[PDB]
């Protein structure tokens, strides 16, 4: 007989940490007091409240308006605990699940959350949501089989596809029947989570208020969290004006991403009087990485040799020494600072995966360890710039006077770097200068936060900066960013459609939830994405650099996978010592 | 964790 399990917790790999006697997370103070305000910054602008629309610039925190069936811990890579759901019954292969809904679950108007709301929400995403949703869940059904029981059926085993539906926002049918999911919202929707939007000024600020009768305030996943009565976001057009406003006391907390600020500008009266706390902690976890995307769909970047040559022109060791107080580490992996990074020679298991595709792979996948270019540190590395010239000439881009031109057509080699106006970009003129010394013209275009969002989504760029978010294991979400059928998802930055990538990702999906198969699959995929030079690696830091006005207290333990600001509380005794 | 399945990219 097929075996049916019942559980209150789930993990993508291995067992959940809080599987027995779960009262509260290890990284909270269960007795944290309620009250007070935290004021935060955001860069750019916003114009609507619907995170799920096909267009628009959504407001800060609008991805957290709704509770979900299960919620994740912040000290584990992928573990799920009860929120709207109480429990689930499931097939051994996770191809079906029956979820029991908490009878106390409520929306902000005091109306119940039911199995019918879950069924409605799935149909709303399938018919009006972003196009990738109906592709991923093709063949899946979600049905209310009793008032408080929802049954999910997949056409294939997909542990991770099931868990992903546990994170879907649960929408109220009584509100959303009257609004298309694809349209931006000028006013906040009817919602359910521990904070509600109570005031705003479009493009300028959003104010969230704590829901003081929140139905789920005493569930284990919520104990010690959501302590502030008010969370306010103020918008700034660039990071320099934001930093000066922080030091003047206009907002309470700053994550410092600029090396020169951290090294030289945490000075003055407010630091002398210890009104502002500075904190640096090592992070030993998966790391967000910075890259410059090449649009490989445009002729200028269609040849791997030209992408290799432009990468050789980027002098990281000079930038880190001259500009950035040797603060940064070079990006070198799509699984940075994990066991899945390809930092050794391929082993026998990786060669079984890669050998059949040898005709469609760079030879170095088999013979070398991927290493971004290293310079002497002076801006004029002779060996790297001579190699760039060699590759450009082979690709048919040759010097005529001082400019590089196509050997067949005479067209100059030129491209546009698209940048947010909001960013610190001290690296951009140095890179322009290096390219000019190779005869390559790079035009710089700085644009506002609405324009960068629209053009990033449509791939209307030659080159633009992208962040590759930390991925602690090779997830089935990789298909959205890299597989051919998901090219228009807004997550495929280079525009790649490769049968090699498609094959490795199909094998990762088939190995969902199996770590021993996923280790060589992740390393094999890392080698294909890095050796093709689809993006130009920039930098990362495995340290979190934070500063705050001294009005807060924190639990003794910080979570591994987030900063845990939602565990902080307002400390009336510390706050009393600050200027008013 | 599923987030790219249900919303467009936003920096």
């Amino acid at each position: 007989m097929q075996a049916i399990k019942e559980s209150y917790a789930f993990a993508v790999l291995g067992e959940p940490r809080y599987a027995f006697n779960f009262n509260h997370f290890d990284y909270v103070n269960p007795a944290a007091p309620k009250g007070g305000q935290i004021t935060l910054s955001a860069l750019g602008t916003f114009d609507n409240f619907n995170r799920y629309a096909l267009r628009g610039n959504p407001g800060a925190r609008t991805e957290q308006l709704y509770d979900t069936l299960f919620t994740t811990s912040d000290d584990e890579p992928g573990s799920y605990y009860p929120l709207i759901a109480e429990s689930a019954r499931y097939a051994d292969d996770y191809s079906w699940v029956e979820v029991a809904i908490n009878p106390r679950a409520r929306f902000h108007d005091g109306s119940p959350i039911t199995a019918r709301d879950v069924e409605f929400t799935f149909q709303k995403f399938m018919t009006e949501g972003v196009p990738q949703f109906r592709l991923v869940y093709k063949g899946t059904t979600v049905k209310a089989i009793a008032p408080l029981t929802v049954r999910i059926e997949l056409a294939k085993p997909g542990k991770e596809d099931m868990l992903s539906l546990f994170s879907l926002p649960v929408f109220p049918e009584k509100y959303w029947k009257d609004h298309k999911l694809s349209d931006p919202l000028a006013t906040p929707p009817l919602a359910s989570g521990p904070y509600r939007v109570t005031s705003w000024k479009m493009g300028q600020n959003i104010v969230y208020s704590r829901v003081k009768d929140y139905w789920a305030a005493n569930l284990p996943v919520n104990r010690g969290r959501w302590n502030f009565d008010t969370i306010r976001y103020d918008y700034y057009l660039d990071d320099n004006v934001a930093f000066e406003a922080f030091k003047a006391g206009a907002f309470d907390l700053r994550m410092e991403n600029d090396a020169k600020n951290w090294a030289t500008r945490y000075t003055g009266k407010n630091f002398d009087k210890k009104y502002i706390i500075k904190d640096e902690q090592k992070n030993e976890s998966a790391q967000d990485t910075r890259w410059l995307a090449f649009n490989i769909q445009r002729p200028v970047f269609s040849d791997r040799r030209v992408r290799e040559a432009i990468t050789l022109a980027f002098d990281f060791e000079w930038m880190n020494k001259a500009l950035f107080y040797n603060a940064w580490s070079r990006t070198n992996s799509y699984f940075q600072n994990t066991e899945y990074a390809a930092r050794n020679y391929p082993d026998a298991a990786e060669l079984v995966l890669l050998a059949p595709m040898k005709k469609d792979l760079p030879s170095e996948v088999f013979t070398q360890i991927y290493q971004p270019p290293v310079s002497k540190g002076d801006g004029y590395d002779r060996d790297n710039l001579l190699k760039a010239d060699k590759l450009l000439n082979e690709a048919g881009w040759v010097l005529k006077g001082q400019q590089r031109v196509n050997a067949t057509t005479g067209q100059p080699l030129s491209f546009e770097l698209l940048l947010p106006a909001s960013s610190n970009s001290q690296w951009v003129l140095p890179f322009q200068h290096s390219l000019q010394r190779l005869g390559i013209n790079m035009d710089i275009r700085k644009v506002d936060n609405s324009q960068i969002t629209n053009r990033m989504r449509s791939r209307d760029y030659d080159m633009m900066p992208r962040v590759w978010r930390a991925m602690p294991w090779p997830s089935s979400d990789l298909q959205i960013s890299w597989s051919s059928e998901y090219i228009n998802s807004t997550y495929n930055a280079p525009g790649v459609q490769s049968p090699v990538i498609d094959s490795l990702i199909n094998q990762i999906i088939a190995a969902q939830g199996n770590k021993e198969k996923l280790l060589p699959l992740g390393r094999a995929l890392d080698r294909v994405l890095t050796w093709n030079y689809y993006m130009l690696p920039m930098w990362y830091m495995a340290e979190d650099r934070l500063a705050w006005w001294d009005k807060f207290s924190q639990p003794a333990v910080r979570p591994i996978y987030s900063l845990g600001i939602d565990t902080w509380w307002y400390d009336v005794n510390k706050a009393a010592k600050l200027p008013s | 964790l599923g987030e790219p399945r249900y919303a467009f990219n936003f920096n």
